[PDB]
């Protein structure tokens, strides 16, 4: 299953491994999200969607922070209503797919926390560089 | 000391690649004429000014015959020609039995025109009207199953129905600039008197070429860009007789051509909302279609091309000669002056043999000696040897005159055990590619390929 | 030859200068990588390849480090089998195009090293942020 | 008028608020510049122009600094020939649209200053990481 030369080159191949183990492999997915008569319209439409998908992901990561980091901390605390598990279940027992079946509920609450968390930081940094 | 990888973006390095170039106009046509001018409707309105960048200490391996961009010109040309014919009148109703007689009997100068009549379908499907036109003998062929009568047809009814070329379309060779798409660049030689292959020592980028006229012709080129300092002779391999020799000129010989007899155009209704056009009458005199070249300047050019071509065949005498034989499309020089497809006999033009003395036999006194060529005309052209590419060119009223600078000669060598002191050079039935290749030899396309990696003795912050 | 307004606006125009002297011009190439019936399909196909070319480069720069930096150090040592020149030849004698003729051998070895250097660094920073 | 859920989701909704108070809304525009037979050609040309518009801004911010930051400082002093106003007029009186009417003059002076400001920073960091 896992193998950094191909696991996500056909995509997905670590999906059974549990979340802690899968975290070493993420690069192989990212580096493949952007590989490459009426049939010409069909191909152009497939390409152009693959580009806009990829860019809308990078746009969100920019706005929340972090613009290229694959993994980052974010100064939003985890609310008790989502805290329904011990950390050791999440990182050592569930798969990423089985975890998604939970936080696919209410994800936009977390995006509203992440976006606003960055604003207050960038305002705060501007006031420090305003004394640098 | 120790060494560490550093990654650099934007570094100038490159590779050969095949990529679809795009065509850029001089924008002058972009009134109504963008869609009238053949070889412009596919292209951008632009000011594609060739850029300034001599590359310095670079040396680069150019090639003229292995080049791909010539096939992009060829495919773009055919795909655009064939596109511009789709909306125009198919002559399918006109494959009737023609009945003909001579326009005024007599010599080939007038008997070139048959006078022919036939029944045409009006708009009213049940009514046919008797109608007449003048046709040049090459457009016409005798109908068989008859005792050598006045029964005839158009030449193409047994192969393909030609479209009339829409009369708004203009075939005039307005120049194309070819441009590299983003993330590619075009290199050219500035190192003139180049050989067609090997390293070029003085090189520039440009995003777009100079203005290249898409002139189609054979046995001569016309309105080509002149060589810089000297006559330049190019071939893929001289030692194989099958290779063309492009004799690129330093100086413009000038040609004049004409159909001096005065045609008039008539329109024939065919079904709902279409008109065929035909030559209705010749006003006054019948005098022949012909072309004129100053035989003084032509003779000096056959001396100078003699001198240069002898360097590759040293001490030997040079025979020029006529083409070996075939159809008009093979044996005759060809044009589209004014919109008429001429076919001129070059047999007397490439005449005589000239030798390592290369004396200035033309005296410094005045002379008016003109060589003159007989020229046929055709209206039905099976363009670029495509049976489905064929078209009927509508005739043009009045009288055509047409003037031009000339050539890079398309010669072929002819030689074997006969040779000893001398070899024969003949006009060649060139491909369309050979015209464009005599302009594009200067140019090569490369893919920029940045993201370079090097050792620098530096370490990441942690 | 070289002028910072246009040298890479027709691309390439510094390529004779030797590697150290070329390194002040890189921005002019970067900013030019992305300028602008069946001909409609020709232009669309040409444009969409020029976008994917650019994004696939920016993605590689993301994954190795550094996210947009034009020039950066990497914590991958330079192997003895590649070490065939003194540094001054590279920076002060060779042209970038000439150096490519060497390191066009074995390139994907370097990319494999560069990718994995970043994985181990993000694992390490994540524990420092977990203590912090 | 202003509302960070929708103000720039149909774009422009803050445009009268004065320059200081608009600075809290930029994310709503940044997240929306990339939302998404001859008619197929009209749509493909609409899409691919919107991508090229977006990437060209990201390339410029990448070259001047800052790589994805929405707001940042730049080590170009503000010249007296542009300094025709006190800071309070700028941040507390004009709108961004009113401001554009001034600094739409001479804008490419500023982009020349910004690009070279970054070159000299990256050179100076390279020496320090060579000593590190
Ligand atoms: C080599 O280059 C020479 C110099 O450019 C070429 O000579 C020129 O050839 C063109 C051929 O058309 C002549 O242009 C003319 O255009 C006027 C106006 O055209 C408009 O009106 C006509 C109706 O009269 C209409 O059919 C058109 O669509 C246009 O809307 C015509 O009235 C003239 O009759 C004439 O054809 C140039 O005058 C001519 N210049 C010279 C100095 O002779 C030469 O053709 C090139 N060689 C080859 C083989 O193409
Ligand atoms: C070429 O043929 C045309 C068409 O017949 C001639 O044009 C006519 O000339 C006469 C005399 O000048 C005029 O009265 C007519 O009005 C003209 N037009 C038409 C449509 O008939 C033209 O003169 C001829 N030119 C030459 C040199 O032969
Ligand atoms: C130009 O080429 C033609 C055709 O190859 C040459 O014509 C032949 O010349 C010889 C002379 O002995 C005749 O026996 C043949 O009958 C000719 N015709 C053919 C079809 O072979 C001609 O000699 C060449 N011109 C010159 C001046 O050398
Ligand atoms: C149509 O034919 C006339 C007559 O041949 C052309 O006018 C002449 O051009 C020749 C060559 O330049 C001169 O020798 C004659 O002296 C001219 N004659 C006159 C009366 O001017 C005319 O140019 C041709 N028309 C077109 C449209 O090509
Ligand atoms: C051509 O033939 C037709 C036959 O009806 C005749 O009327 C006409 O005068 C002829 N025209 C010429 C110029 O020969
Ligand atoms: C078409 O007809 C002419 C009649 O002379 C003949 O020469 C030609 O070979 C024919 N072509 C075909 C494909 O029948
Ligand atoms: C010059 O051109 C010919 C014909 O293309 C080629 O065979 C020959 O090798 C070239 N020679 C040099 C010195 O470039
Ligand atoms: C060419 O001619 C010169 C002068 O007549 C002579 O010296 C030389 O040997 C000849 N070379 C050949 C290849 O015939
Ligand atoms: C060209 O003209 C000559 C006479 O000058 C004639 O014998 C020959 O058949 C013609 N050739 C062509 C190909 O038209
Ligand atoms: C022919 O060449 C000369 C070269 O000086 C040029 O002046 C002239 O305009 C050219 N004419 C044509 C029709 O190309």
């Amino acid at each position: 299953a896992v193998g950094i030369g191909a696991v996500f080159l056909g995509f997905l191949g670590a999906a059974g491994s549990t979340m802690g183990a899968a975290s070493m492999t993420l690069t192989v997915q990212a580096r493949n999200l952007l590989s490459g008569t009426v049939w010409g319209i069909k191909q152009l439409q497939a390409r152009v969607l693959a580009v806009e998908r990829y860019l809308r992901d990078q746009q969100l990561l920019g706005i929340w922070g972090c613009s290229g980091k694959l993994i980052c901390c974010t100064n939003v605390p985890w609310n008790s209503s989502w805290s329904n598990r011990n950390l050791s279940e999440i990182w050592d027992n569930m798969t990423w797919l089985q975890w998604d079946k939970e936080i696919s509920n209410y994800t936009q609450i977390i995006y509203g926390l992440l976006e606003e968390s960055q604003n207050q930081q960038e305002k705060n940094e501007q006031d420090l560089l305003a004394l640098d | 000391e120790n060494l560490w990888v550093t990654v650099y973006y934007g570094v100038p390095v490159w590779k050969e690649a095949k990529t679809t170039l795009f065509c850029a106009s001089d924008a002058r046509a972009y009134e109504k004429e963008v869609h009238n001018v053949w070889a412009t409707h596919a292209c951008v309105p632009t000011d594609p000014s060739p850029q300034e960048l001599v590359l310095g200490n670079v040396t680069e391996n150019f090639n003229m015959w292995k080049n791909d961009m010539v096939d992009q010109m060829h495919e773009d040309i055919i795909s655009l020609w064939d596109q511009s014919l789709k909306p125009c009148v198919k002559l399918t109703p006109l494959c009737v039995t023609l009945i003909c007689s001579d326009a005024t009997v007599k010599t080939g100068t007038v008997e070139e025109m048959k006078n022919c009549s036939f029944n045409t379908t009006t708009e009213i499907r049940d009514k046919e009207k008797k109608e007449y036109a003048l046709f040049y003998k090459p457009d016409i062929v005798p109908l068989s199953e008859t005792n050598n009568t006045s029964e005839y047809r158009l030449i193409n009814c047994n192969t393909s129905a030609c479209t009339q070329a829409c009369p708004k379309v203009t075939f005039e060779p307005i120049p194309i600039h070819y441009c590299a798409p983003a993330g590619y660049a075009i290199l050219k030689c500035n190192d003139e008197t180049f050989n067609g292959t090997g390293p070029c020592s003085n090189v520039s980028t440009v995003q777009c070429t100079h203005g290249i006229r898409p002139v189609v012709s054979t046995q001569l080129l016309l309105n080509g860009s002149l060589a810089e300092k000297e006559i330049v002779i190019r071939s893929e391999n001289l030692t194989n007789n099958a290779k063309i020799i492009i004799v690129h000129l330093h100086t413009p010989v000038e040609i004049v051509c004409t159909r001096p007899n005065n045609n008039t155009r008539k329109s024939v209704r065919i079904g709902p909302g279409q008109t065929f056009y035909a030559t209705g009458d010749i006003i006054g005199d019948i005098k022949q279609a012909h072309c004129n070249i100053s035989e003084e300047k032509w003779n000096d050019t056959l001396q100078k091309v003699g001198i240069e071509l002898q360097k590759h065949f040293p001490n030997k005498t040079i025979k020029y000669n006529q083409s070996a034989g075939g159809d008009m499309e093979i044996t005759t020089h060809s044009f589209n002056c004014g919109g008429e497809f001429f076919y001129c006999n070059t047999s007397n033009l490439f005449n005589g043999t000239y030798n390592g003395t290369y004396i200035s036999t033309n005296s410094s006194a005045n002379s008016t000696s003109t060589i003159t060529l007989q020229c046929r005309i055709k209206q039905i052209i099976n363009m670029w040897q495509g049976v489905g590419r064929c078209m009927y060119a509508p005739p043009i009223a009045g009288n055509i005159t047409c003037r031009s600078n000339i050539t890079g000669l398309l010669l072929t060598r002819d030689g074997g055990t006969n040779s000893n002191e001398t070899e024969t050079f003949r006009p060649a039935g060139g491909d369309m590619r050979d015209n464009w290749r005599s302009e594009l030899y200067k140019y090569k396309v490369v893919k920029i390929e940045p993201l370079g990696v090097a050792p620098t003795r530096c370490k990441r912050r942690v």
